[PDB]
């Protein structure tokens, strides 16, 4: 029953700067558990296609390190023991996105990341010629 | 000022009450700037005083008080050299590294072979 | 025959936990990381800070709760803010619960310079998976 | 009431003022069909904190909604 | 060819490096003031945050009587029953 | 020609508030101040009362150990520099009488007062 | 002594707002959770862990927060504020021709205390030739003087800046370096007249 | 509080090397330097030589954290190898799986 009567929004200016655009936001999540990379990508082409932009996906190669520590202690040459990280890689490109954009959903995802999992991003903005040349 | 400063604290202090969301704990951290800056810059803050990337490579100007052709002029050059490709130190370093040379090879001028 | 974070096989009268009792070679097969962090990744670093604080994390709220907990801890740390879950009894008071809380929030928010949160869980007997 | 009912809500402050204030309103509302102060009631019990119960027993009374008591019992118990 | 030695000058005069010709044993300087040392490298300076510090806050707040050190506590005991015995 | 969106700039605070705003309270739950758990759920306004002061009393431990022991967290391990996480120095210098009283005003309290006009 | 009362399981209604029950991220808290969802390896004769003492669904991350309802409505709230691109550019060509300059950055986010990282300092940018010098001379004298740095396959000449540490020094070293160059292949000497 | 005295050393020799990080640098700069004088580098030789002890990055040692053990500790995350199997097989560390590859 309880519904407010005034919602509170946030005040905004649009300066006379001109936005910036950005051409290629190409995201890169790298983590361990791939059913959470795919909930993850989900989340994020699904609020991607609802905010009205292009999405697509594919998914790199699984690149694994190993490497071998002695099983026993003192003297056991023969024993070993091995690990492995497993690092899963997946990729998320937007084309022709506007600079506020990219700055509201860019709040948006790095506020909804899980915990174990990391996130290279890499822009790609076209400007126009300098004066001097 | 100091006494309108007072009744401030004090009516931030009437102001203040329990939240009752996490979406406002957030703007708490956020409002004490713990909470980090998205977009992450990597460089929100540590601005190296406005420095610049002329004031960092361009050496010329520090370098004046030895010819163009000596051994000396040679290593410094070799040096500034050094400085402008390493990004991690700023002009304040650079400065130190460079005034330290000038005080070695001068208090070693004897020789000038 | 291998000795490594794993219980050995009694009468049948000692209450194990499902990590407790399980071996390590299925950390990943058939049970959860305690952490979870980004310093093992590639390209990242600080992972040695990161392990070390953890275990002194890990001792510290331990003894600072001590005979409350029943099993190990489950860390989350999304960016900057850290999280930390744990698993405790309901013998004493809530009123000590929450001092201590606040006390140990309080703590690692100072030291760590970071934001820092804490989740408990009561139970008024610790689950046991088996009884071995 | 409803009308005494943005960021408003933090003149409330210490716990003493909020409970005499919601203490008259669940007041107020009892003693005003109850069906509606009910649903307001069973929204805000969590987040709300012996008076009051005593005026939901007499408005629960005057209503005729004996089922009703069991469940607020059984929640103040 | 001296055409591709001076578009080698001109290419270093644009892009920071020297210009005039130089020894391996002459660009160790340049490379050197380039790279940092191990020495000042945060992972030579920071090997680990100090047992001081761990140790010290552990103890004093052993000492304010909150955090019960199972380990310290058998330490002691062991001392008690030592000193007891001689 | 072309068509460009112009830029607006945004406080830090004002993207969290349109987030807050977007959601209502919560209903049927206690304050978020309070655990979840039914066991620590505040049941009561007096042991709610005592429960949040038990908070408030530790901060104020965590208060008197910082103050008391600073050079502890002296430490600046966070990049951003944090003076809400420093430790504080209520702590008179050397006898000097200008800036004493310049650190009169620093100090907040009466006997430095009483001594420096002495 | 004290006794917990039950959880909120039999409290919460079939119609109710989960975006509002959890608003952000957090644990899984089994007692204000009513599903009786378990995950665990089931004993012969058994099941896995009840959702009570079931600490591994708290090791996972966690994800019962931001449903699609929670994302529908955040994505409609937040629409008010997003802006829409240039509907003229709507192709590589077009929108290469409209500004030829290509610049991009890039970092990591990662998890703990410390935020830094050299990586953010490096960036790098591309160019297409063939539209932008205009003139024979300058275009040789350039491709002479770049020794990796083009690509003619493709036809784009790309450069990266790591020299300093700040992404604005990187630009501006960056943009300040395509000037020169330009303005240094417009002229010549008498040694590069004789080839 | 460190562990024992190796430690309590290495962590002087770790202090003293970074306290005179920049000069030793420039001094072997100095040094290994081809043109300049071979009085100079001499000189600077004599310099290096009549620098104080504990001072080089090589008497330095990689050795463990905890339990300090020099052998077997992987730069990465400093540990010991029995430490780093130890945290393993306890799972108190995140991502790490056993390569039964
Ligand atoms: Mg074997």
């Amino acid at each position: 029953v309880d519904v407010p009567k005034d919602l509170t929004k946030p005040v905004v200016t649009i300066s006379d700067e001109p936005d910036i655009l950005y051409k290629r936001l190409s995201v890169l999540v790298k983590g361990h558990d791939k059913a959470v990379l795919d909930s993850y990508e989900y989340f994020a082409v699904l609020a991607a296609k609802e905010l009205g932009i292009s999405i697509k996906v594919h998914e790199p190669p699984r690149k694994i390190e190993r490497f071998t520590l002695l099983q026993s202690v003192h003297i056991y040459k023969k024993h070993r023991v091995q690990y492995e990280m497993r690092t899963l890689y997946r990729c998320l490109e937007l084309e022709h996105l506007t600079g506020s954009t990219a700055d509201v959903y860019l709040e948006y995802i790095q506020r909804n990341l899980p915990e174990g999992v990391a996130m290279e991003v890499t822009k790609t903005q076209l400007e126009q010629l300098p004066e001097h040349i | 000022s100091l006494w309108d400063v007072e009744f401030a604290k004090q009516l931030a202090t009437v102001n203040e009450q329990p939240l009752q969301n996490g979406f406002e704990e957030l703007i708490q951290w956020t409002k004490e700037g713990k909470l980090w800056e998205f977009p992450i810059n990597n460089e929100a803050g540590f601005d190296d005083d406005g420095s610049e990337f002329h004031e960092h490579i361009f050496l010329e100007k520090h370098l004046e008080s030895f010819p163009k052709q000596g051994p000396i002029r040679h290593f410094m050059e070799l040096v500034t050299c050094g400085l402008s490709k390493n990004p991690y130190l700023s002009v304040k370093q650079k400065v130190e590294h460079i005034e330290w040379f000038r005080n070695y090879f001068n208090e070693k001028k004897d020789i000038l072979k | 025959k291998n000795r490594a974070a794993r219980v050995r096989v009694s009468k049948g009268d000692k209450p194990v936990t499902y990590e407790e009792a399980h071996a390590p070679h299925y950390i990943a097969h058939r049970k959860g990381w305690l952490s979870l962090h980004t310093g093992n990744l590639d390209g990242e670093d600080h992972a040695a800070e990161r392990t070390v604080e953890d275990v002194f994390l890990r001792k510290f709220m331990w003894g600072t709760f001590p005979g409350c907990l029943a099993d190990q801890l489950v860390l989350k740390r999304r960016g900057n803010q850290l999280e930390i879950c744990a698993v405790v009894l309901r013998q004493l008071s809530p009123h000590k619960y929450y001092f201590l809380v606040g006390y140990s929030e309080t703590l690692l928010s100072y030291f760590y310079k970071c934001p820092v949160r804490l989740h408990l869980q009561t139970v008024p007997s610790k689950v046991v998976y088996k009884y071995l | 009431a409803y009308q005494v009912h943005g960021d408003n809500w933090k003149f409330i402050g210490p716990d003493q003022h909020r409970n005499f204030y919601y203490s008259k309103f669940f007041d107020l509302i009892c003693l005003m069909q109850i069906d509606v102060t009910l649903k307001w009631y069973e929204d805000l019990i969590p987040s709300a904190y012996s008076q009051t119960m005593i005026h939901l027993l007499q408005a629960l009374d005057v209503a005729n909604r004996l089922e009703v008591i069991p469940k607020i019992w059984k929640d103040s118990k | 060819s001296e055409y591709a030695f001076r578009m080698s000058r001109l290419s270093a005069r644009l892009f920071g490096e020297v210009t005039r010709p130089t020894n391996s044993k002459s660009m160790k300087v340049v490379k050197l003031f380039s790279e940092l040392p191990l020495a000042k490298k945060k992972e030579t300076y920071d090997w680990y945050p100090n047992h001081h510090t761990y140790a010290e806050l552990m103890q004093t707040l052993r000492f304010l009587g909150l955090y019960r050190d199972e380990h310290q506590d058998f330490m002691d005991e062991q001392k008690r029953l030592k000193k007891l015995r001689g | 020609e072309v068509v460009i969106p112009k830029k607006k700039t945004w406080d830090k605070v004002a993207v969290l508030q349109a987030l807050a705003s977007t959601v209502n309270r919560d209903t049927t739950a206690v304050p978020y101040v309070f655990q979840d758990d039914p066991y620590l759920m505040p049941a009561s306004s007096l042991e709610s009362r005592s429960f949040l002061l038990a908070k408030k009393s530790g901060e104020n431990v965590a208060k008197f150990i910082i103050n008391s022991y600073p050079k502890y967290f002296q430490k600046d391990i966070a990049e951003p520099h944090i003076p809400c996480l420093m430790p504080e120095y209520f702590e008179p210098q050397i006898k000097d009488i200008s800036e004493a009283a310049l650190k009169e005003r620093i100090e907040l309290r009466k006997v430095k007062a009483s001594v420096d006009m002495f | 002594r004290r006794k917990a009362l039950p959880p909120r399981t039999e409290k919460m209604a079939v119609d109710q707002d989960w975006p509002s029950v959890y608003p952000v991220a957090a644990p899984f808290k089994p007692s204000a959770v009513p599903l009786p969802v378990r995950m665990g390896y089931p004993v012969k004769k058994g099941v896995p862990m009840a959702k009570e003492g079931n600490l591994e669904l708290l090791k996972i991350p966690n994800f019962l927060h931001l449903t699609p309802v929670a994302i529908k409505k955040h994505c409609e709230a937040l629409k008010d504020f997003c802006t829409e691109w240039p509907a003229a550019l709507d192709s590589d060509e077009k929108c290469e021709k409209h500004f030829p300059i290509e610049i991009d950055s890039t970092d990591y986010v990662s998890s703990g205390p410390s935020v830094r990282n050299p990586r953010a300092r490096v960036v790098v940018l591309r160019v297409k030739l063939s539209s932008l010098n205009l003139d024979d001379h300058a275009k040789k004298k350039l491709i002479k003087l770049v020794g990796e740095r083009y690509c003619k396959t493709t036809d784009v000449l790309t450069i990266k800046t790591d020299r300093c540490p700040l992404r604005r020094q990187n630009y501006d070293y960056a943009v300040y370096l395509l000037t020169v160059l330009y303005h240094e292949s417009w002229n010549t000497e008498e040694w590069e007249k004789s080839k | 509080h460190y562990v024992d005295w190796r430690m309590w050393r290495d962590v002087k020799r770790r202090k003293m090397a970074y306290e005179y990080a920049d000069e030793r640098l420039r001094i072997n700069s100095l040094r290994k330097n081809t043109i300049l004088p071979k009085i100079l580098q001499d000189v600077a030789d004599e310099e290096i030589a009549a620098l104080p002890r504990d001072s080089c990055p090589v008497r330095i040692r990689n050795r463990c954290v905890m339990t300090s053990r020099p052998r077997g500790v992987k730069r990465r995350w400093r540990l010991s190898r029995i430490v780093f199997r130890h945290l393993a097989d306890h799972g108190q560390l995140s991502g790490i799986q056993r390569a039964t590859w």
